[PDB]
RNA sequence: CUUUUUCGUGAGCUGAGCUGUGAGCUAGGCAAUAGUUCUUUAACAACAAAAAAGAGCACAAACUGUAGACGACUUUUUUGCCUCAGGGUGCUGUAAACAUGAAAGUAAACUUUUACGAUCUGUUGAGGCUUAUCCCUAGUGGUAAAGUGU
RNA sequence: AGCGUACCAACAACCGCAUCAGGUCUCCAAGGUUAACAGCCUCUGGUUAAAUAGAAAAAAGUAGGUAAGGGAAGUCGGCAAAAUAGAUCCGUAACUUCGGGAAAAGGAUUGGCUCUGAGGACAUUAAUGUUAACUCAGAACUGAAACGGACAAGGGGA
């Protein structure tokens, strides 16, 4: 949020600018999205609060599941030349998180004879 | 800990690049940044008389030099107050503590 | 590179319109503090190109030579060139005998001394200087005598010599076709603007060829220029290093008020006729001609009548700072 | 595996001879077996657990501008650097104030006195400005935060 | 007697698919400069708002400003841009339906300061006294030769 470290953009990156702070991750493109970070921090505080009720020690929790899905979009309009109207949609999402404590043959007598003979022939 | 400093800042060195409609706000912004960077504080307050003095010739040409007094106070446990010092000659002034 | 100035010179060309006239010419000034010799490298010839046997270092090196191996020297332990200087000299002499027996080319590693300039940089520049001359053994003997001494610039070149120059031009960024290639400018009626090339190519070679001029970066290019003549090799032990036979005023090369954007020159320097690529402070490399020239201009020797040292800030009017106070008398 | 055994070659001994290693001469005693073949499991290179031993940098930050759309590039981080100031070199063209100083003329008391006046003169080659990409000065004050990869 | 009476009137309340740089009838109207309800600056009243902000500052674009020497050689073509312009005093041809052409073409002047002259009304009697408004014509002095100093404002001819 404060623009000390960045987020590498590896998938949806068409036109994203190149940044100094992306050498940390072995990449060339990065950005600082603040709204995403606030929304994710709210859920992380919820996870920690729920993990303090049941008696777990926060120092050992590892993020084993992070999943993001897209939700039903909202609807608005915009006005174009020559009397036309086109959509102006939005793009909401779902999120879910899980944290978890982390510590740290066949006899075949004919085959037995063959094995014995092979072992003898190599001595 | 608390400390006072007296400095002079020449603004013509800092408003050299911006156009007419930006010359005074640029000086205000530069003064705030300089005081914050010198006192290691993020919360810097500017007295209203200094703002009045910076704008006294319109948006187009602020004064060339200004003498200010910086004070760091104990209140994000710390902050800085910036005031204006009226002088009639800048010729001998250096910065002190 | 320090800056430029002008001189007055008499001509000795029988048959020209200028045969007995004093004329003005423009010159460039290069600061030439001495270098230091610190190493030896030997090459041998193979069907894949020249190849190295070994590198031999001197017994001691300086800190500005060691800084060139570090991105950030101020926060280091400074352990470069600390274990490999205690090597016994017997091994060094065995390696030198091998170099003598198997090699064909010698070069010497030398570095500059930025502390004697007005520069902000402290890393020294390192380069290799090839040594031509007699046999391989004589070459090795010649080099070993200098492994920890200084080269003055006057050892390498002579007065009135012809020299080649290597440097990097000034940078300008992205520049358009009109400025980058000097194409024609297009009529004022044009709809999408006029500063471009109209036709990129014919229809059916169905591509753009590499010969067509396009926009892109201009400046900061590598160049090698020939035939720059030496007019004077001045020293730092000399007080009147910018005076002549016809002008006995005691003077140094630096103009009144400092060389603009550079500083003051208080080492020994070269005076070159003409111009050289690069900005002020740009490092300049100086090579001898590939084969020596015997033309009428390469051998002719020059005698100077005046060197200008008036101010280059504004429009200078005096040659020394005492004339200025002598002209005005006492002030307020 | 025993028997009588000669010639060469090195961990230690000093091109004495012991060891170790290889090649032989002389006389002996003592093996192999899985019901007719189903690849003759045989090479080279790795890795892991147990057994004896050899034990620093870079990125980020602040600074620079010889660089620049952004990345990239050129630099410095305590004899350095940044900021102010003093000097230097230049640009413009003589500041504000005072003057029983000048000024074509005017008007009004009883020689002189007073009042109004574009402009000019003296103090005054004065006053103002000068790196933000000018030059010099261990002159003054400062020089923070301590994160990431290996 | 009965009916209307809030509010907007575009700047987001109306029509244009919309909180659209468009369209849409009437009345009131200060000071300075000036011929002027023009342009520019101001007082009463109104506002400091616009489907966004910060930094950086290269190509290229859009709306502008300059350029030594030459002066249409550019181009189908002087397209675009420059040059002129207010007022006072002089001087104006061919041709002509005698009314014009005509601001034809052309030439000179213009600030500031200190002065001189001209143009009325009224009451005691030719004489005395009081008392205004605005224009016009001359002279001396003065300045880095400038003065319709910004705004405003014809290019001309065969
Ligand atoms: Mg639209
Ligand atoms: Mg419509
Ligand atoms: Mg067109
Ligand atoms: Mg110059
Ligand atoms: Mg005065
Ligand atoms: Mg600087
Ligand atoms: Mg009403
Ligand atoms: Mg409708
Ligand atoms: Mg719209
Ligand atoms: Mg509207
Ligand atoms: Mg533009
Ligand atoms: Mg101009
Ligand atoms: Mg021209
Ligand atoms: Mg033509
Ligand atoms: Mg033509
Ligand atoms: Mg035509
Ligand atoms: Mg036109
Ligand atoms: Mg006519």
């Amino acid at each position: 949020i404060e623009k000390k470290r960045c987020v590498p953009f590896r998938k949806y990156n068409g036109g994203v600018g190149r940044t100094n702070q992306a050498k940390e991750f072995n990449h060339t493109q990065g950005r600082w999205p603040a709204k995403s970070c606030k929304f994710l921090l709210n859920i992380l505080d919820n996870v920690q609060a729920n993990a303090e009720s049941r008696n777990l020690d926060v120092s050992k929790l590892r993020l084993i599941h992070v999943m993001v899905n897209k939700a039903r979009p909202g609807r608005r309009r915009t006005y174009k030349a020559h009397g036309r109207i086109n959509p102006f949609m939005s793009s909401p999402c779902h999120i879910q998180i899980i944290a978890r404590e982390i510590n740290k043959i066949s006899n075949q007598n004919r085959l037995k004879n063959k094995s014995v003979k092979k072992q003898q022939t190599v001595q | 800990k608390p400390v006072t400093k007296f400095i002079t800042i020449n603004l013509s060195k800092l408003t050299h690049k911006v156009c007419y409609k930006r010359k005074a706000p640029r000086a205000i912004k530069e003064i705030r940044s300089i005081a914050g960077k010198l006192m290691h504080t993020k919360d810097v307050r500017l007295d209203v008389k200094l703002n009045k003095f910076i704008w006294s010739k319109g948006v187009r040409n602020p004064p060339k030099r200004v003498r200010v007094k910086l004070e760091r106070k104990r209140n994000e446990k710390m902050y800085t107050i910036v005031e204006h010092v009226m002088v009639d000659s800048y010729k001998g002034l250096v910065n002190e503590c | 590179k320090a800056g430029m100035t002008h001189i007055v010179r008499e001509v000795d060309k029988p048959g020209s319109k200028l045969h007995k006239k004093e004329i003005v010419e423009a010159c460039t000034i290069i600061e030439c503090a001495p270098m230091v010799v610190v190493g030896i490298v030997g090459y041998r010839e193979t069907p894949k190109g020249l190849r190295i046997l070994s590198t031999v270092w001197a017994n001691h090196v300086s800190d500005e030579f060691r800084r060139r191996y570090y991105k950030n020297w101020y926060k280091s332990e400074k352990k470069a060139f600390t274990k490999s200087l205690n090597v016994p000299e017997a091994t060094k002499n065995c390696l030198l005998k091998r170099i003598e027996k198997y090699c064909t080319v010698l070069r010497a590693i030398c570095h500059t001394q930025p502390s004697k300039t007005p520069l902000r940089m402290k890393k020294a520049h390192i380069m290799e200087v090839q040594i031509n001359g007699g046999s391989m053994k004589e070459k090795l003997e010649f080099v070993k005598e200098m492994l920890e001494k200084n080269l003055p610039v006057s050892t390498v070149f002579n007065p009135n010599e012809m020299i080649d120059v290597i440097s990097v031009t000034k940078g300008h960024g992205t520049k358009g076709v009109v400025s980058r290639y000097g194409v024609k400018r297009l009529p004022r009626k044009t709809h999408r603007g006029l500063r471009k090339v109209a036709c990129i190519g014919a229809w059916h070679p169905a591509r753009v060829q590499f010969q067509i001029p396009r926009h892109g970066q201009k400046g900061y290019f590598h160049r090698t220029e020939r035939n720059k003549k030496i007019y004077r090799i001045g020293l730092k032990t000399d007080k009147n290093s910018a005076s002549t036979d016809a002008d006995i005023t005691e003077k140094k090369i630096t103009p009144m008020g400092g060389f603009p954007h550079y500083g003051v020159v208080n080492e020994d320097f070269l005076l070159l006729k003409g111009c050289v690529a690069g900005t002020k402070k740009r490092p300049i490399t100086l090579r001898k001609n590939i084969v020596p020239q015997v033309s009428r201009d390469a051998l002719a020797q020059v005698s100077l009548k005046f060197i200008d040292t008036s101010s280059k800030i504004g429009h200078g009017r005096f040659q020394t700072s005492e004339e200025k106070v002598k002209y005005y008398g006492p002030l307020k």
